[PDB]
């Protein structure tokens, strides 16, 4: 689920 | 704390089988920023987010395109602005789960002119789903949803204080959305099985 669990996640450009 | 008013803000701030799965691909990723709106749910720990959006992802994107579609005819409008009629939908073999569509979700919304803050409260239950397997604390998950049909049914009753069971009436479409959520996935791994699907996307991770 590695694209779910990056998306999630704060702090993206 | 649970205001609808955030629940609100989340909405409003947010060939067949192909047309299909890039629409759902696209609505992919809005869903994800959708529920980093829904108020604590990105204080739950990351794995039980992950557990909470693979659990419910399609039931939150029928949800939205059966609202949307209340003022097509006869159809279906995706995110991308192409439709899905009766004909394509055959063709897809998916046309019986169509018929469901519209007389079960869309044509029920219609009736009931149900508007964007419940259609946001019901899609904050189905997220909140204390049922999917894995939550560390199913019941945090649980507490939350309390706390979203609290809000719900105040609002309810203070917008539409001559229509006693519109709360109740509210929440009995998620069965439907239940059922009709399980067939469209259903079709949805058949088109990958056989290999129908665009490739490499987040929509591929989901299933
Ligand atoms: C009912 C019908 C004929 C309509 C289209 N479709 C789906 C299913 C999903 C979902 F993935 F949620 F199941 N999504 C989206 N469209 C993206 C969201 C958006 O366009 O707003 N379309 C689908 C899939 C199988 C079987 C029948 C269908």
């Amino acid at each position: 689920h590695k694209i779910l669990h990056r998306l999630l996640q704060e702090g993206s450009p | 704390d649970m205001p609808v008013e955030r629940i609100l803000e989340a909405e409003l701030a947010v060939d067949p089988v192909t047309n299909i799965c890039q629409a759902a691909d696209k609505q992919l990723f809005t869903l994800v920023e959708w529920a980093k709106r829904i108020p604590h749910f990105s204080e739950l720990p990351l794995d039980d987010q992950v557990i909470l959006l693979r659990a419910g992802w399609n039931e939150l994107l029928i949800a939205s395109f059966s609202h949307r579609s209340i003022a097509v005819k006869d159809g279906i409008l995706l995110a991308t602005g192409l439709h899905v009629h009766r004909n394509s939908a055959h063709s897809a073999g998916v046309g019986a789960i169509f018929d469901r569509v519209l007389t079960e979700l869309v044509s029920k919304m219609r009736d009931m002119q149900m508007d964007k803050t419940e259609l946001g409260c019901l899609r904050a239950i189905v997220l909140f789903n204390p049922d999917s397997k894995g939550l560390s604390n199913p019941a945090e998950v649980e507490a939350l949803r309390e706390k979203v049909y609290a809000s719900l049914e105040a609002y309810c009753k203070h917008k539409y204080p001559e229509q006693p069971g519109r709360f109740a009436k509210l929440l009995l479409r998620l069965p439907a959305l239940r059922s009709i959520g399980l067939k469209c996935l259903e079709h949805l791994f058949f088109f990958k099985l056989i290999g129908d699907t665009p490739i490499d996307t987040f929509l591929m991770e989901m299933l």
